[PDB]
RNA sequence: UUGCCGUUGCUAUGGC
RNA sequence: GGCCCAUUCGGGUCUUGUAAUUGGAAUGAGUACAAUGUAAAUACCUUAACGAGGAACAAUUGGAGGGCAAGUCUGGUGCCAG
């Protein structure tokens, strides 16, 4: 009854965690009774899972949000507060949640793809994220599929990245889910299958789609940093 | 198991009589399963050697299975051929269980003694108590079966008739 | 071709098992396994630990100053030593003497301190294997092994008991029997800087203990003759040697599961590799190991081979096959009884009765580069292994211990980059099993102690 | 059932010795003779066709 | 004389907790005297024995072995809280019957 | 036991099952509460008594 | 420097 | 004296028998301390104490053949046949 995302042993239960409603969807999200507790192992059942969540341990994205199945999404920065643990969780290159470990000046930000430009009411430029971070007034080149860098302690937009050919591109959707290396090609088409397209070892080629797909950084300088093995 | 085509032939009744009295078997079951599934053994075997060489099927479970024929110990280690997997036959299967090993050791003095010392827990392959007769020891087990250290013909506490004679010899 | 067939489809299948370098190379389950290995206590015991004391060529070989303090005890059988982190030394002898020796004054002989010696006097009162709880050794003492804190020196033989005596004053302070009648304890070994005892006991069997409590962890079982020599380190593993199995276990003992490493040099295909272009030959019993990191050892034979195998590999790395000598042939006045001597010499057979030194002690120095074998052709070997860990070679010869030897160890001192070992090695006139040693050659019951520098 | 196929086989190889001569192990002590008497009249052996 | 044996101990700080598997080794006894073995545990780590706790035994066939799963407790307040009530009352001191109706 | 409570429960059942046809009932009462049976019991021995379709004998 | 015994050194060896 | 073959006469073979006495060992079903397990309880696992001579702590089912009475019945060319 599980995805394949989480990363879920077959041998713990027959009712799976649905998620509640938040910030990302369902289908693209882990809670935090999944993350805790069979995953990195910080608990062992939802009753002590539940109890470090009233302890108030969990400091996603500097906000407490004491809540068993609350859907940490893409790169949601969970911090904990003993051991100063900062996990920035992205995606491996098999479709799971890859958890990676990061540091206080890393973790004191988050990045965040444009969905829309607004003109909404009242003369107000806007702007929303995979977590729907409606923050007040970016630059007028802000068009859709960049990439926003949240403040983390207020809401503001620090730095931003523009999409073009180029760019160091993140897909999160379709069969291409999970990889990195954003330079064989670039093939806008008028309504599906539009991309800017990811090398592999031998440089091989991709296909995806424009919202399936987000940009993190430049050819060599991400400012996030990355897992690896 | 299964019983065989013709169960009342004057030959398969002597048969079992000498199967039954040299090895101390209860009943015509022990010879019945064990024979079974040494059909279905060298009927695959048959099926092995009915294929030719260089068959990938003739190569990988000819191998595989004179392989495991001899850890289980019924083969020897030098005929790594698969017609002495036809040659094996029902005694070479069941020279092979615990009650006839124990008496081949000598750990008992008949096969019956060794079936009553397995059955009443004196005998131990390794670790574990073993403590059914037809147990079907393996090469690397044949010689880690001693008297179990839980039993008075081991080294433990002797058992209760003896303590109860000395006990009462004591009074 | 059927073998070639046989490793093509082989490899087709482990392609097919495949199919069912990146910049991007990370593994999720892998990476949460090392948040948990981050998140873990206790890198302490469990060290895999490799060869750190590179320092074979480095020290001086030639020229150790070597006292070959003969003691009057007849047939000496073990050594065992302690330093911690005085050093006292420890000899047994088939005289059922423990003998208490201090150590420490490093530039001469040992000193005598303590005997405790059993006797006929300790015999049981019953004949019963689990009424074997009396406090001395009444049969042939065969193995001494000291605490690795030094609390407790821990003795046994073929009296199927083990005794455990205090270091300060060498008292029993308790008796553990091995409740059945062929249980012989045959090598012992503390698991270095611990209180648990490994003792291979001639049941097949391997029992472990708890010293400071005086209790037994697990009988293990598995091989297939005696477990005549057992070793260890700081690892909870441990690597016992049967005799005439020929295979060499190593034990996960929490797991209870095993390695095996057999044999399997074979003098056809030998003389055929001589043949392309030799007195070489099978395998007679595998004796003695020690073992040298936790990922390699070394197997001491009974044709005189030193083999040097790895954890990852079943047949060995590296033989040495000759590592002694092949034994002086019997006289032609001791051989035959005709009168001429050419009827003598053809009950020589030519050269087809040389016998080869069967190599009776064997020392790896824990972690080091270096390691020393002893028989009774009177002179010990000193051998070190390559950095590349896939070979040894001879450095020198030790040539002052007229005898067997029945044990080989180091004693350390000196710092980090100068250091000086006395090597203690028990030598006797008769191998410490059995007596089959005849032409007993100008040998002593003593300790050759070898004091090697730099 | 164990029993009964113990003294049904003991039972049967007594009646083997009567049918066949079974080798029972070979000289045991001094030849002491046949102990039971020599035929000389009788032939035991299988004539070929 | 029981044996212990801790293997695998990590330090959980969300729950103010050390945990580990339990190698229980009684040669010729019974089986693993519970409260015997949280007074050997309690002694063998610091002393916070009403904070010391072992739930999970399985002894192997033939006896000898049993594997339990230990965790142990700083702040025997904390233990208190962070334990469940089952295994309080089995061990420590809560008590609180359930209504017994329908 | 519950145990020997299975086995005598059992050994009971074949020897009233020879002396009356086989596949009589036997019904099974537990202790005696407040008095009398309890009453689950009692509800379904009475429920096996409703249905018993007697047979017409000849005396 | 030892179970005796010999050379001993004023410490090393060799016969049981 | 037992056993085996054979239509017959007979032949072949050999330590084989006996409600004969007797001896100390073994333990398992059962009865049961517990502890473990588990929300709790059952069960599995581990396990001290007791537990065999008709070891009565009393397994069946089916077949082949006799032999006996101051006995009974039938036939009829005594004492027989059935």
């Amino acid at each position: 009854a599980a995805p394949h995302h989480w990363l879920l042993d077959k041998l713990s239960g027959c009712y799976a965690p649905r998620p509640s409603a938040g910030p990302h969807k369902l289908r693209e999200s882990l809670p935090l009774i999944v993350f805790l507790r069979n995953r990195l192992k910080y608990a062992l059942n939802g009753r002590e899972v539940k109890a470090i969540l009233m302890q108030r341990h969990v400091k996603v994205d500097g906000k407490v949000r004491t809540d068993t199945t609350y859907p940490a999404g893409f790169m949601d920065v969970i911090t904990l507060d003993a051991t100063n643990e900062n996990f920035r969780l992205v995606y491996d290159v098999k479709g799971r949640f890859a958890v990676h470990r990061i540091t206080d000046e890393e973790a004191s930000y988050k990045l965040g793809k444009v969905k829309k430009v607004q003109l909404g009411k009242k003369g107000v430029p806007y702007v929303v994220t995979h977590d729907g971070r409606t923050i007040r007034y970016p630059d007028p080149n802000i068009k859709v599929n960049d990439t926003v860098k949240i403040d983390l302690a207020s809401g503001k937009i620090t730095d931003f990245i523009k999409f073009d050919a180029g760019k160091l591109v993140y897909v999160t959707g379709g069969r291409n889910l999970g990889r990195i290396g954003t330079i064989v090609h670039k093939e806008r088409h008028d309504g599906g299958f539009d991309l800017v397209h990811i090398k592999d070892s031998l440089d091989n080629t991709f296909v995806t789609r424009l919202n399936n797909v987000f940009v993190i950084g430049e050819q060599g300088k991400p400012y996030i940093s990355l897992p690896k093995g | 198991y299964s019983t065989p085509k013709r169960p009342y032939e004057s030959s398969r009744l002597d048969a079992e009589l000498k199967l039954a009295g040299e090895f101390g078997l209860k009943n015509k079951k022990e010879i019945y399963r064990i024979s079974f599934q040494l059909s279905k053994i060298r009927r695959a075997a048959r099926d092995l050697l009915t294929r030719d060489e260089k068959d990938p099927k003739r190569l990988f479970e000819g191998n595989a299975l004179i392989r495991r024929l001899v850890r289980v110990g019924v083969l020897s280690e030098d005929k790594k051929k698969l017609d002495y997997v036809l040659a094996l036959k029902v005694e070479d299967f069941l020279e092979r269980r615990l009650q006839t090993q124990v008496y081949k050791l000598g750990l008992a003095k008949s096969v019956h003694h060794a079936r009553v010392l397995i059955t009443q827990r004196h005998i131990a392959v390794g670790k574990q108590i073993v403590n059914i007769p037809s147990f079907m020891v393996r090469l690397d087990s044949e010689k880690h079966i001693d008297f179990a250290p839980t039993s008075p013909f081991g080294g433990a506490r002797p058992g209760r008739v003896a303590r109860r004679n000395a006990a009462r010899k004591a009074e | 071709n059927p073998a070639d067939k046989r490793r093509r489809l082989a490899k087709q299948y482990l392609e097919n098992l495949k199919s069912e370098d990146e910049y991007n190379n990370f593994d999720a389950g892998d990476l949460d396994k090392d948040i948990i290995a981050s998140r873990l206590k206790e890198d302490v015991a469990e060290q895999q630990g490799r060869v750190f004391r590179y320092f074979g060529d480095k020290l001086l070989i030639s020229e150790a100053k070597q006292s070959f303090t003969r003691v009057g005890e007849n047939n000496l059988t073990c050594i065992s030593c302690f330093q911690p982190v005085r050093l006292f030394a420890y000899t047994v002898s088939k005289d059922l003497q423990l003998t208490k020796y201090d150590i420490t004054d490093f530039s001469k002989r040992p000193k005598k301190l303590k005997y405790a010696k059993g006797g006929a006097k300790y015999i049981p009162t019953s004949k019963h294997e689990y009424e074997n709880t009396t406090e001395g050794h009444y049969d042939e003492i065969l193995t001494v092994a000291a605490s690795p804190d030094g609390k407790y020196v821990v003795t046994g033989g073929r009296d199927r008991k083990l005794i455990v005596w205090s270091t300060e004053s060498l008292s029993p302070v308790k008796v553990i029997p091995t409740k059945d009648r062929r249980g012989e304890v045959l090598s012992l070994a503390f698991r270095k800087n611990s209180d648990q005892l490994y003792a291979s006991c001639a049941d097949f069997k391997i029992r472990t203990y708890s010293i400071n409590q005086f209790s037994q962890l697990e009988i293990l079982y598995g091989h297939h003759d005696i477990v005549e020599d057992i070793s260890a380190l700081a690892m909870e593993r441990c690597v016992t040697v049967g005799a005439r199995d020929r295979t060499a276990m190593l034990w996960k003992i929490p797991d209870e599961t095993r390695l095996t490493f057999r044999g399997g040099d074979e003098p056809q295909k030998l003389l055929r590799r001589w043949m392309k272009e030799p007195l070489f030959f099978c395998e007679g019993s595998i004796d003695v190991v020690s073992m040298v990191d936790d990922f390699h050892f070394i197997t001491g034979s009974d044709n005189g081979n030193i083999c040097l195998w790895s954890l990852a590999k079943k047949k060995p790395i590296f033989t040495e096959r000759i590592a002694h000598g092949i034994l002086p042939e019997p006289s032609f006045n001791d051989i035959s009884g005709e009168t001429d001597e050419e009827l003598r010499k053809r009950q020589l057979q030519g050269k087809k009765l040389l016998q080869p030194f069967w190599i009776t002690s064997l020392y790896a120095i824990p972690y080091s580069n270096v390691f020393i074998s002893g028989s009774w052709s009177g002179s010990l070997k000193v051998w070190k292994i390559s950095d590349n860990l896939r070979s040894f070679e001879l450095l020198g010869e030790l040539s002052g211990a007229k005898g067997v030897v029945t044990k080989i160890q180091v004693v350390e001192s000196g710092k980090h980059g100068k250091e000086k070992f006395r090597i203690l090695a028990s030598i006797a006139k008769e191998h410490r099993l059995g007596r089959w040693i005849a032409n007993v050659s100008g040998a002593r019951n003593g300790i050759y102690s070898a004091v090697i520098d730099q | 059932s164990r029993v009964k196929k113990r003294k049904k086989y003991q039972k049967a190889q007594k009646k083997l010795k009567s049918v066949r001569a079974v080798y029972s192990g070979g000289q045991s002590g001094v030849y002491e003779g046949e102990k039971t008497g020599i035929k000389k009249g009788l032939t035991r052996s299988v004539k070929f066709k | 004389a029981v044996t212990i044996r801790t293997r695998k101990v990590i330090s959980n700080p969300l729950l103010a907790r050390k945990q580990f598997v339990v190698d229980v080794l009684h040669p010729n006894r019974a089986n693993v005297s519970k409260d015997e073995l949280r007074e050997k545990l309690a002694e063998v780590y610091k002393a916070e024995k009403d904070a010391v706790s072992v739930f999970g035994f399985r002894t192997q066939f033939g006896g000898g072995k049993s594997v339990g799963f230990g965790l142990v407790y700083n702040s025997v307040a904390e233990a208190k809280k962070f334990e469940p009530t089952y295994r309080l009352v089995r061990y420590g001191l809560a008590e609180k019957v359930e209504k017994a109706s329908r | 036991s519950q145990s020997t409570l299975r086995a005598s429960k059992k050994r009971l059942k074949h020897r009233f099952w020879t002396e009356v046809y086989q596949g009589a009932k036997l019904f099974y009462l537990s202790g005696v509460i407040n008095g009398r049976y309890p009453d689950r019991e009692i509800l379904n021995l009475s429920r096996f008594i409703s249905v018993m379709k007697f047979r017409p004998l000849k005396w």
